[PDB]
């Protein structure tokens, strides 16, 4: 697992160099901007059951071939697997958001889960509609002008739509 | 590679639970930190050239028989001085990149594992790069937290020799 | 039990370590933000009494059935309306716990270990705690970062609860 | 284990207490004190190696008895097993500074040593002399005056040594 | 899935073991039993509109807030009426199953597993859940082991609500 | 573990002696009983959670000691802890009434239970007394003559209780 | 695993459906047949071993090769592994039996076990003449009228040689 | 001990589960059972001299060296044939005793576990046992389900020694 | 395959050495045990068909019925006869293959593995195999250290049948 | 793993036959010549360290970009990696020699190797390189006429020869 | 302790086997050897006062340094050349035990066990015990198979080192 | 483990000490006797079934109490474990004779079996007397003149016994 220094680093390494003035300088942006990505997994975090519940609840309403019978989240068993994927997918998503870099969520989550679900019979695609309903629910609570300090966090909500995205693509 | 972002994270992911406030903390004290880090990593680099040059004369004022003593190991011919200077190179590198990555994983990674290793395999006296080491601590010019910063490292890898 | 602290300490003794700055960091992380973290425990403390007598209130107003319907799971006697007080009472001690120690060790330990078995064995609706939870988070009267400490706790607690 | 703050709480929990304002000033002043105790970790633990050679040495100039053949630590294994179990008494001490209280050090090292070293035959009382020089460097590096800003570190320092004398008061 | 014959299968098989007398008697026993228990899988089958009607009726009258409530989790719409009559009528069609199959094995993996992280997520509460089932068992029609059969499996599923 | 025809074949064996004519005739007493006794194992589980939740509650309000801030079952690990050692008490009493022995139970449940509680601090009186509400309450419910052929049972309930006892016996 | 009864039930709950009368009478028929299965199954495996061993004995004549040094059947290692799948086979198709399903034989036994004696060079062709000898042993001995209450038994032959069969097409 | 309750009960309790009906079920048919089996166990018993004698008697005329053969593995001495003897009751006592328990129990803990070491150390033939347990399935007298159930024991000897 | 090389190379690959004196030492011991061992192989390997057929005999001797009584066990056909002597001949093979290879491997991988249960499988007697490898103790004709090369296997194949 | 003994041997199973006279001669005359391979084996372990440590220079020497940060075996962690790989070869080398047979060389060190090169990314070629040049300096070694009793060890040295371009062949 | 009698009874327990001859083959190899080692071992003890003190030498004829250098870790003190000559009669003592023991076990487990801690905790540099190591091998005065044994041991020693 | 020569080094180094001329004549004196050693093991662990039956024969023809129903080898499996301890003393036994020292007896065989006795309520006494009864036997098959280059093995012989009276005292 890198961050987002780490990952610098790593390529510095790679060539045998010292980090570049320039180097410093978005390393040192990085931190200066720190609080508002502290905000972001905080405000992501303390409302994680109602970003996946919502989202499941909206799934299942615009696709309830899913949850009558034989469908692929019928039974408890098979929607407490598919509640619990939600959870993971956006637990993964809020670990690149506290590191600036999508490694851990590549690595420990996204890697191989296509294949997964290919062999369950899990359709991929709709997973991908409950990580983009996620998306929009998780930025829509961390940008939320209210109760914080007045500030432009556009382009870190660009970066968090950019891992939720990544993880879409990845399973659809 | 362990930093404390990392470790943050692998710690809640270890208990397979979101991050709490308890991990959030550990990476507003890094961020904090990172002002006097980056302003001892941007300094060693800066004057990464003489400390290397002054670093590797200390180890050889202190250890005359590597200027004159015959073998591949030792720096009594140009390919033995370049690979010293070379080596202690190596060394300030990865002090700056700990300090850029908050943490000692670097370090950790691109030079601790194998150490002891490498230095049985190919005879280099651990002592050397001690020395090496001490004169980076006493000579990088740093003050305040930004010397803390860099003498942590500095220290780390001297234990690591140790 | 969970801190920055003790995590810190696990973490190097896992991998049979002294500590590094690596885990310094996250204690002054955790030293810096304590000073939020005890606004948020001391106003709480304070204002104890009128918070929970205003919590349950909230639950019964949401939840009307809960002052009417027969059974020991309710809050339609004496003794029931007193389990409630008291139990909203320790989610409020165990949100000022978790600010003093800086994490969520405490209630992890003493509340959440356990939580679903004691509601499912005794009929307790998570969502009349979730409600108490509420009306906190909407009136402890904290603002800066003292309300973000006292939030993150309050939210850990619902989350567990959902 | 516990650290300072978590001791305070587990004894409110145990009275079903909210923490009384002598407590929370209590706690606020031991955060006030922080940086100090981090100055005496980082301390300590930057010169651990040291500590710990220092210390054998002069234990075995005063203990010849201890590296003559037949001793107790004759031969290399049992010397590493010495200076090894040296390394671990100071590394769970420096815990102890960090957290406060010494229960990390009590837990996880202390307990059951003395039985472990008469069932091996290692002298305690040589290892409490042991303990004692690291006691005694450590003490002196981690309050040195130079190169740090001034201030009174003594409580700290009484307390550093408490945790030193506790260790060597276990195995003796 | 759980049956007495899978059973008996799976502990010869654990063993290494051909099927033995010790076996078949279970299986023989599984048998005899099925006369009553596929009697009540027919009635309960039969009847199944007629109970799943009234026993949701039953929740409602047992719990009124949950026809008038507002939120999705609630019978006080035409689709969280329409979601509760399918939930009842899911439980009863795994009693029959269970009775068909001779043994939970049914129940236990289109229903238990999963139950309480489904009824805590969704915010559904077992109370409900349980008093349909009371009314089930108190209205099948039932006599004799057919009755004696149905009311394992009815008393089961409560067991696991609770 | 035995049933009560194993533990005749055990004592036969013992002694290597087929079966009396008398040991034959009491053997085949207790087939002819049989359904009385799966009667009772289906009652009392049937009502497990009940049984286990009732006799809790009863419990606590007589022993408000328990619950209090510090007492053994305060804290929700320490209530559900409490909570499971009754339901495995009840689980392995039912075992003992199917097999028509004690053997599971004292040696799956009560053998080193009285020990285990002593090292944790859990008041063993306690717990017999929740193993008497318990065993009132299963055998009501065991002997209950509403829905059920009429018959004679009180033998059997006398094995029961004896059971019930052992367990409280071994706790106290 | 499933037996037959479960099998129906799997079926149903794909569809979301109640059973049927018709279902209902199938099952209640199978349960009606009961007898005669467990006394196929009680009969084939009392004579297990030499249902085995006569098989054996048999292919070895028929098939001197497997035996001559060089065939896989030499060697005592390599003729008890053969003995074994002998066994095994026969074990998993009373299983079968008793289930009135497949399911377990296929799962435990069928699948891939083609691949494994590809890879072993074992030849798939002569195991199967071994699997059909002991089907017309067992057949013969299921279905032996004498010391049995009379009655057809036909249905249930053409279902175990079914089973046969298919172990017989999965190697071969 | 194997018997069809202990192993309904070892099922329950290596999942953690209270007994359910699937486990009834097995014990019914194993009380249901027991009036063939205890028939068979008492017969077996009211004529184990008789059947020991004649199964004796068939092994030493299945095996005529066995009575005349020189070493105390054989039947060739006074002591040889008492320990034959000795044996045949050994089993049919077993057999009795799985009859009782229904199931394979008493025999397996019993007789069949070393059987092979014990056959091969002494120099004993499992033939020859399995001859008297031949005999004693041919003469046991027994029809019906209580020949059903001493054969099946019979047998189940006879595969342990093949 | 067991050999004393073989032995010597897994006892340092296991403890992921090079192979030191200790281990040198072992093979020495075998190269100079080849003299005698491969004296006693070739003689046995000479006078094979003599030892295999006497020895053949010295059983039926032994065992009179072997060669009456009816069944495919039993050398009373031709057919019999034949696998008999195969298997004697087997067991002389071995033999000749662990003298060769130094040790039991051999005949540990060819014959002793699985042979109880093929014994047991095939109603052959361990008795009638032994008395086979008596007479070829008594009968090879060898004397000095290639004898005590000989009997150490032909015993080691006699203990692996008791 | 084989011998040469075993292997002679186990050719001779799988024909069902006793050996020759000429395969006799052939293993009397390796045992003739073990005093020889002893010294081989001898003199190469006893030289390990520096048959791979010159190895290893001359190769970084030689391939200078294998060092180079970047590349294969930069880093410590490399670096130590491919001396590793280097014993590893030598002492499986060193087996076969001993065994007089490749079959502990092939199986527990080569097969998979080239793949498992593939997959990180180390260049086999190189691999080669090394592995010949400690072929020489063994060869060099273990034939060295000096402190031995003259004698010649031509066939020897080409057996030892082969298994080291065995090895290499296997990764290059 | 690592001897070829110990690995050849570790062998066969390892696999619950009574020594066969696969192992007394190798103990006779170690008593056949034994007779160069004995040599050895007796010849290196005579004279192994005049191999220390000629070892030491040499070592700080290669390494001037170590004569002059000040710190404790090297020979320019009384008690830093006593130490020294101490080590080097530990690590002669070790190979005579290795001679008489057939292994290098008393070496293993009295001296390498740890050795690379040692050496890196208290500064000693490898090299010097390598020069030690050749000299000795240099001087011993062995020579044929005596000289074999002794220089076998030596250069594990050597090798250890490296 | 020792053997007897790793027994006198380890004295040795406990002392710091090299070998004496004596010490050194000791242990030549053990491997010119080695011979005599190396047939002894040869001869009784190529008669241990032998041994071991005819000593467990004679033992229950003595003592008809460990076979009588309820008897400590009564059962097979109570037999099958009484054989295969006397294979295991006669194993250790065997070991000890090879190394020329008892360690391996003591540690992996004698010590705690007296208290494993008593656990299981196993006759030690008897034990005892079987093993005596092997001694006898295996000191008859080793020290047999016929078939062995004649000299005087007494001393072994005297050596043997002791290990086989030092097993039996460690049971009784
Ligand atoms: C986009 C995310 C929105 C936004 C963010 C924003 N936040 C701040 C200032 C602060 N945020 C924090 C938060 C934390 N510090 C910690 O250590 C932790 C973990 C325990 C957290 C959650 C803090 C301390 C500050 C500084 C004090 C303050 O409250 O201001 C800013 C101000 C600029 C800055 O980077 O400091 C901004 C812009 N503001 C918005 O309007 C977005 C919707």
């Amino acid at each position: 697992m890198l961050d987002a220094f780490a990952k610098v680093v790593a390529q510095a390494d790679a060539r045998g160099e010292f980090l570049t003035n320039a180097q410093f300088d978005a390393l040192s942006n990085l931190v200066k901007e720190g609080n508002k990505r502290l905000d972001a997994v905080n405000r992501i975090t303390s409302n994680a059951s109602t970003i996946v519940a919502n989202a499941a609840r909206a799934l299942f309403a615009e696709q309830p071939q899913l949850i009558q019978p034989g469908g692929n989240a019928y039974t408890n068993r098979r929607m407490a697997a598919c509640l619990r994927d939600m959870e993971i997918i956006l637990r993964y998503v809020t670990y690149a958001i506290l590191a600036g870099d999508s490694s851990v969520l590549d690595d420990r989550c996204l890697n191989g889960l296509r294949e997964t679900y290919q062999a369950l019979g899990t359709p991929g695609s709709s997973v991908a509609v409950a990580i983009q309903k996620m998306k929009d629910a998780a930025i829509a609570i961390a940008n939320d002008p209210n109760g914080i300090t007045p500030g432009d966090c556009s382009a870190l909500m660009s970066e968090i739509a950019g891992y939720f995205d990544r993880a879409a693509a990845a399973v659809a | 590679m362990k930093t404390p972002i990392t470790e943050a994270i692998a710690a809640a992911d270890t208990q397979g639970r979101f991050l709490s406030n308890t991990e959030l903390q550990a990476v507003d004290g890094r961020f904090k930190r990172a002002v006097a880090s980056m302003e001892a990593a941007r300094a060693l680099t800066n004057n990464a050239q003489s400390l290397i040059d002054g670093a590797a004369q200390a180890v050889y004022q202190k250890f005359p028989y590597t200027t004159t003593m015959q073998g591949s190991q030792y720096a009594s011919t140009p390919e033995g001085k370049a690979k010293c200077a070379r080596d202690i190179g190596y060394y300030l590198r990865m002090v700056t990149y700990c300090l850029v990555a908050g943490g000692t994983g670097p370090m950790d990674e691109y030079l601790i594992a194998g150490l002891s290793e490498i230095n049985s395999t190919f005879d280099l006296s651990p002592s050397w790069y001690i020395e090496a080491l001490k004169y980076i601590k006493a000579n990088h010019g740093l003050t305040g937290q930004a010397a803390v910063e860099a003498n942590a490292y500095i220290d780390y890898a001297i234990n690591a020799l140790s």
